[PDB]
C-alpha cells in the first residue's frame, strides 16, 4: 500500500543555529508529496525486508513498543559488518559490534565504539554520511489515528555514529505472541524557515513544483505578483554520435618505440606518422615505462 | 555529405504567478520553442503551458511579451 | 585568455579535472570580466 | 631441502572421505601457488585445485566441481585437501603441486614439488 | 583443449637430437608452454618454462621453442643416465593439463 | 601506538583508525627529525600545534623511494590511482621516515594489488581478491595478455638498492569541518572575561569581539551560531555550559 | 572564491606566509572584484 507524506522528511542538515534565516542546501532527502510504503504486520504477517538505497524515511505507530530494532546489513551473516540497534525497556543500547544475527530475529512477549544510555507519533531518519552514521528522532502527539496528519516535524539529530558500512538492505524488529513507512532519499534543494528561537516551522521544496521553483528562486516563502525567471530549459541528448573515419593502417608507434636504434641528440631523428589508426592504451598499459609525464595532454585520455 | 550543426532547442523558463495568498495555480512560459519539444497555447514569445487562451480583450495585468498579457479571473 | 584552448569542451577534453582547474578558473576569471565590461557597457549605455 | 613426507599406503571403502597432507618445510613459504595434482595408476596426470596462500581461497577443477573442498593452514605451512564420495576404484596415488602466483616475473608455473602419498 | 604431442615416443639411441615437440589445437603463447621431466616412480621436475625461458638449475642442453599452435622441445645429446619420462604441460589459462608423456627405453 | 608502531598495514589493506577525546601533542611530531618528508597541505608544518581539528584520520602503509612523492593531490601513478588516491583538496600532512632498521631483512610481506582496480573514489579499500579481470573476451584462466593477477607483492631482501630501498609512510588525514573538536593541542586557557574588547578563539574559531550573554536559546544539539552573511555570532562555552 | 576555506581568519590560522600570500591573493581578487561589481552598480543607481 502507499500514501503521500504530505510534508514530512526536514531535518536540521547543518551544525548550525540560524535565526530566521531562509538558507538553501543541497542534500538527501525525503521528496515532498511523494509515495511512502505502508505495510501491516499484524496477527501471521510476517515483516520483509526492504532495499535501503541511498536513503530511508522511516515513520511507527506503536502503543506497546512492538517496534525494537533496525538493520542495516549486506548479508547478515558474519560474513561482512552489522549494526543493531535495540531500545529495551529503559536502557537505549547501541552495538555496531560483529554479530551472528538469526535469519528471522524476533521477541516474544570486529568492533569500534559502543553505546549505552495512536495518540503519539515517532519519526525516525537513519543516514550514514562520511563514514558517520547519524540518527534523526522526534516525538510528536497526533490525534489522526489513520494517516500521517500534514504538519511540520523537525528531527534533531540526537548521535552521531562512525560505523563505515556498504548498506543495501533494511529490517524491522517486531514482537510475537503494526504500520510503518518507507520512503527513498533524493538529493533535493530545500528552502528551510527557521524562527527566532530556530525551530524548523516551515519548509518549501525546490523541485516539486513551478509555484516551488519560484519560492527557492525569490528565496521566500511568500511570492508576488509577476513573472519570475527560474531555471533554463534545456533540451537533453538522448543518442551519441561516435562517427570516425575509417582508417585500416595500423600505428608505426610499436615499431618506432622498440626500434634496435634511435639517433643521437645533436641529429635527432624526425618521424612522421599520418593516415594510420594509433592506439595508445598499449603505451599507458605497459609497464616498463619508467617515465610517463605529460603537459598538453591528461596521460589517461591521450588514446 | 555536408551536414549542418544546429544547437539544440533551449530558452529561458519563466514562472507565471498570481500573488500566493491568492492561489496556488501556476503557469509555466517556455521561452522561444514550438509547442512541440516540450492547455498548451503557441505565441511568437514562446511555448506557453497551463493558461487558457481566450481572445476577449482585457486590460494587461500580468505581461507575457509578443503582446500577451495574463491575468487572474473567472 | 591565455590558456591551452579557447574551446570550453576542448577543455574538458584534452586533460583531467585535477589539473584542469586551474585552465578553467583562467577562463572563468576572463570570461566573467568580460561579462562585467559587457554588462556594465549595457547599464551605462541603457542609461543613455 | 623443500618436501612433502609421503604417507602410507591407502586402500578405502566406497562412500567414505579421505583427508591427505601436504607438508611444506624450508624455503620462503607463503609467496606460492600451492596446488593439489594427482595420477591415477598407467593414466598421466590431472590437475584438481589452485590455492593462493594469503587469501586462502580455493577453486576446483571442472571434473572434479561439487566434490572436492580444498583448504590451507597457513599457521602450520601446510597445504589440505578434502576428498569426499569415495569409491572402489578411487585409491591410488595422490601427488601436490605448488610454484609461485607471480606475473611479470615470468613464472606464473614452477615446479617445487615433493615426492606424493 | 587438448596438447596433442609428437610423437607418443621417439626411440633414439645415446647422442642423437631428439625433438619431442608438442602441439596445441589452438594458440596459446610463445612465453605459454612448460616441461616437466618425472624420474622413474616419482614426481615430475621443471626444466624448460614459458616455451623458451630457460628455468634455472638446468643444463642449456636441453631448449623449448615454437608458438602459436605449434611449439617444440628439443634435447640435443642423449646420455644413458636420460631415459625418463616428459611431459608437456599448457600453461596459460583452463584447467592444467598434462601431455600423455614420453618414455625412452633402450 | 599508530605512528611509532609495532606493526604497519599494507597497501592492498591500509588501516583506517579512529582519533578521539584526545589532546594531541604535535609539538613532539615536529620537532623529533627522525621523520625524512613532512610535506604538507592543508596546515602549516610550524603552525600544526595551536589550531584545533574536529577529526584526525591517520592512514598506514609503506612504500618505495618513487612514491614519496608519488603520494600527493593530482599526481597520477600505477599505485597512486591503482591503490589509493588523495583528494585533490585534501587537508594534512603527508609524513614519511626510514624503514631499513625495522623492514628488509628476506622480508616478502607487503603487497599492492596493480591493475585490478582501473577507478576507485577517494579513501577507498578494495579487500576483495578479484583474480582475473584485466580485460579481454575469453576468462577462467589468466591466459597470454587477456588477464594477469592484479596482487603483486614486493620483495624487499637484505641487498636491496637505495632507488627500490622501502620507505614507511603514515598520512594523517584532518577532515576540516564545525564539529565538536576531539582533538586539540596543549594549551590551558583562561576564565571568561566579558563586555571587554577581547582577541578571542573558541574551540578555534578565532576572531575579536564583545564577549556578552546571550538571551537565544540554543537547541542542546546545536554548537555555534552565525548571521545573515554566515559569520560566527553565537558560541557555545566549551568547558561550561 | 577558489580558496581552501572562506573565512579569513581560518586561512591565518592555518596556512603560513608563502602559500598564505597565494591564498590571499585569490580573496583580495573575487572579493575586491565583487566590490568593484557592487560599486559600479552603486555608482551608476546614484546617478540614476
Ligand atoms: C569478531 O572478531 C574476530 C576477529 O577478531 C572475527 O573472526 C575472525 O575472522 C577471520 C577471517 O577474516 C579469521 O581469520 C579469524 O581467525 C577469526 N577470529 C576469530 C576469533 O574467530 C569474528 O568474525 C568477529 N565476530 C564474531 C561474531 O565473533
Ligand atoms: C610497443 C611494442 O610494440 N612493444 C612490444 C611488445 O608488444 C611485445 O610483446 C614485445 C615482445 O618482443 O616487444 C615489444
Ligand atoms: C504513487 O502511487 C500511486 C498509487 O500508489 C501511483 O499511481 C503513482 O505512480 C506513484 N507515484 C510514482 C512517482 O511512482
Ligand atoms: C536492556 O538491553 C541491554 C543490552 O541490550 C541489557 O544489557 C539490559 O540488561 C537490558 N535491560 C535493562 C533493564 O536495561
Ligand atoms: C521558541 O521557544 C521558546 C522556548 O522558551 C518560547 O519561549 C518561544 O515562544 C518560542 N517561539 C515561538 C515563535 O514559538
Ligand atoms: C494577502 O493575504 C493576506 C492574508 O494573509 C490578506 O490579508 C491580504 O488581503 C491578501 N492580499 C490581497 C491583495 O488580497
Ligand atoms: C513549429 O515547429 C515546426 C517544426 O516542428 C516549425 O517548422 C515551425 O516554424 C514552428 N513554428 C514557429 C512559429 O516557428
Ligand atoms: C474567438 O475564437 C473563436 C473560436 O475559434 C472564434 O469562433 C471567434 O470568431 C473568435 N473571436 C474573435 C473576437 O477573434
Ligand atoms: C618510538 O620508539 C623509539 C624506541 O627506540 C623511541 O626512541 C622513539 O622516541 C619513539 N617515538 C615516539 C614518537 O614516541
Amino acid at each position: 500500500a502507499y500514501t503521500n507524506s504530505f510534508t514530512r522528511g526536514v531535518y536540521y542538515p547543518d551544525k548550525v543555529f540560524r535565526s530566521s534565516v531562509l538558507h538553501s542546501t543541497q542534500d538527501l532527502f525525503l521528496p515532498f508529496f511523494s509515495n511512502v510504503t505502508w505495510f501491516h504486520a499484524i496477527h501471521r504477517f510476517d515483516n520483509p525486508v526492504l532495499p535501503f538505497n541511498d536513503g530511508v524515511y522511516f515513520a511507527s505507530t506503536e502503543k506497546s513498543n512492538i517496534i525494537r530494532g533496525w538493520i542495516f546489513g549486506t548479508t547478515l551473516d558474519s560474513k561482512t559488518q552489522s549494526l543493531l540497534i535495540v531500545n529495551n525497556a529503559t536502557n537505549v543500547v547501541i552495538k555496531v559490534c560483529e554479530f551472528q544475527f538469526c535469519n528471522d530475529p524476533f521477541l516474544g512477549v570486529n568492533c569500534t565504539f559502543e553505546y549505552v544510555s495512536f495518540k503519539n507519533l515517532r519519526e525516525f531518519v537513519f543516514k550514514n554520511i562520511d563514514g558517520y552514521f547519524k540518527i534523526y528522532s522526534k516525538h510528536t502527539p497526533i490525534n489522526l489515528v489513520r494517516d500521517l496528519p500534514q504538519g511540520f516535524s523537525a528531527l534533531e539529530p540526537l548521535v552521531d555514529l562512525p560505523i563505515g558500512i556498504n548498506i543495501t538492505r533494511f529490517q524491522t524488529l517486531l514482537a510475537l505472541h503494526a504500520a510503518y513507512y518507507v520512503g527513498y532519499l533524493q538529493p533535493r534543494t530545500f528552502l528551510l524557515k527557521y524562527n527566532e528561537n530556530g525551530t524548523i516551522t516551515d519548509a518549501v521544496d525546490c523541485a516539486l513544483d513551478p509555484l516551488s521553483e519560484t519560492k527557492c528562486t525569490l528565496k521566500s516563502f511568500t511570492v508576488e505578483k509577476g513573472i519570475y525567471q527560474t531555471s533554463n530549459f534545456r533540451v537533453q541528448p538522448t543518442e551519441s554520435i561516435v562517427r570516425f573515419p575509417n582508417i585500416t593502417n595500423l600505428c608505426p608507434f610499436g615499431e618506432v618505440f622498440n626500434a634496435t636504434r634511435f639517433a643521437s641528440v645533436y641529429a635527432w631523428n624526425r618521424k612522421r606518422i599520418s593516415n594510420c589508426v594509433a592506439d595508445y592504451s598499449v603505451l599507458y598499459n605497459s609497464a616498463s615505462f619508467s617515465t610517463f609525464k605529460c603537459y598538453g595532454v591528461s596521460p589517461t585520455k591521450l588514446n | 555529405e555536408i551536414l549542418d550543426i544546429t544547437p539544440c532547442s533551449f530558452g529561458g523558463v519563466s514562472v507565471i504567478t498570481p500573488g500566493t495568498n491568492t492561489s496556488n495555480q501556476v503557469a509555466v512560459l517556455y521561452q522561444d520553442v514550438n509547442c512541440t519539444e516540450v492547455n498548451v497555447f503557441q505565441t511568437r514569445a514562446g511555448c506557453l503551458i497551463g493558461a487558457e487562451h481566450v481572445n476577449n480583450s482585457y486590460e494587461c495585468d500580468i505581461p507575457i511579451g509578443a503582446g500577451i498579457c495574463a491575468s487572474y479571473q473567472t | 585568455f591565455g590558456a591551452i584552448s579557447s574551446v570550453l569542451n576542448d577543455i574538458l577534453s584534452r586533460l583531467d579535472p585535477p589539473e584542469a582547474e586551474v585552465q578553467i578558473d583562467r577562463l572563468i576569471t576572463g570570461r566573467l570580466q568580460s561579462l562585467q565590461t559587457y554588462v556594465t557597457q549595457q547599464l551605462i549605455r541603457a542609461a543613455e | 631441502q623443500v618436501q612433502l613426507v609421503q604417507s602410507g599406503a591407502e586402500v578405502k571403502k566406497p562412500g567414505s572421505s579421505v583427508k591427505v597432507s601436504c607438508k611444506a618445510s624450508g624455503g620462503t613459504f607463503s609467496s606460492y601457488a600451492i596446488s593439489w595434482v594427482r595420477q591415477a595408476p598407467g593414466q598421466g596426470l590431472e590437475w584438481m585445485g589452485r590455492i593462493i596462500s594469503m587469501f586462502g581461497i580455493a577453486n576446483n577443477a571442472q571434473k572434479f566441481q561439487g566434490r572436492l573442498t580444498i583448504t590451507a593452514d597457513t599457521s602450520t605451512s601446510t597445504a589440505y585437501m578434502e576428498l569426499s564420495s569415495l569409491r572402489s576404484e578411487d585409491t591410488a596415488v595422490y601427488y601436490c603441486a605448488r610454484g609461485p602466483y607471480y606475473y611479470d616475473s615470468g613464472g606464473y608455473y614452477l615446479d617445487y614439488w615433493g615426492q606424493g602419498t | 583443449i587438448v596438447l596433442t604431442q609428437s610423437p607418443g615416443t621417439l626411440s633414439l639411441s645415446p647422442g642423437e637430437r631428439a625433438t619431442l615437440s608438442c602441439r596445441a589445437s589452438q594458440s596459446v603463447g610463445s612465453g605459454y608452454l612448460a616441461w616437466y621431466q618425472q624420474r622413474p616412480g616419482q614426481a615430475p621436475r621443471l626444466l624448460i618454462y614459458g616455451a623458451s625461458s630457460r628455468a634455472t638449475g638446468i643444463p642449456d642442453r636441453f631448449s623449448g621453442s615454437g608458438s602459436g599452435t605449434d611449439f617444440t622441445l628439443t634435447i640435443s645429446r642423449l646420455e644413458p643416465e636420460d631415459f625418463a619420462v616428459y611431459y608437456c604441460q599448457q600453461y596459460a589459462g583452463s584447467p592444467r593439463t598434462f601431455g600423455q608423456g614420453t618414455r625412452l627405453e633402450i | 601506538e599508530v605512528f611509532n608502531a609495532t606493526r604497519f598495514a599494507s597497501v592492498y589493506a591500509w588501516n583506517r583508525k579512529r582519533i578521539s577525546n584526545c589532546v594531541a601533542d604535535y609539538s613532539v611530531l615536529y620537532n623529533s627529525a627522525s621523520f625524512s618528508t613532512f610535506k604538507c597541505y592543508g596546515v602549516s608544518p610550524t603552525k600544526l600545534n595551536d589550531l584545533c581539528f574536529t577529526n584526525v584520520y591517520a592512514d598506514s602503509f609503506v612504500i618505495r623511494g618513487d612514491e614519496v612523492r608519488q603520494i600527493a593531490p593530482g599526481q597520477t601513478g600505477k599505485i597512486a590511482d591503482y591503490n589509493y588516491k588523495l583528494p585533490d583538496d585534501f587537508t594534512g600532512c603527508v609524513i614519511a621516515w626510514n624503514s631499513n632498521n625495522l623492514d628488509s631483512k628476506g622480508n616478502y610481506n607487503y603487497l599492492y594489488r596493480l591493475f585490478r582496480k582501473s577507478n576507485l573514489k577517494p579513501f577507498e579499500r578494495d579487500i576483495s581478491t578479484e583474480i582475473y579481470q584485466a580485460g579481454s573476451t575469453p576468462c577462467n584462466g589468466v591466459e597470454g595478455f587477456n588477464c594477469y593477477f592484479p596482487l603483486q607483492s614486493y620483495g624487499f631482501q637484505p641487498t636491496n638498492g637505495v632507488g627500490y630501498q622501502p620507505y614507511r609512510v603514515v598520512v594523517l588525514s584532518f577532515e576540516l569541518l564545525h564539529a565538536p573538536a576531539t582533538v586539540c593541542g596543549p594549551k590551558k586557557s583562561t576564565n571568561l572575561v566579558k563586555n571587554k574588547c577581547v582577541n578571542f578563539n573558541f574551540n578555534g574559531l578565532t576572531g575579536t569581539g564583545v564577549l556578552t550573554e546571550s538571551n537565544k536559546k540554543f537547541l542542546p544539539f546545536q554548537q555555534f551560531g552565525r548571521d545573515i552573511a554566515d559569520t560566527t555570532d553565537a558560541v557555545r562555552d566549551p568547558q561550561t555550559l
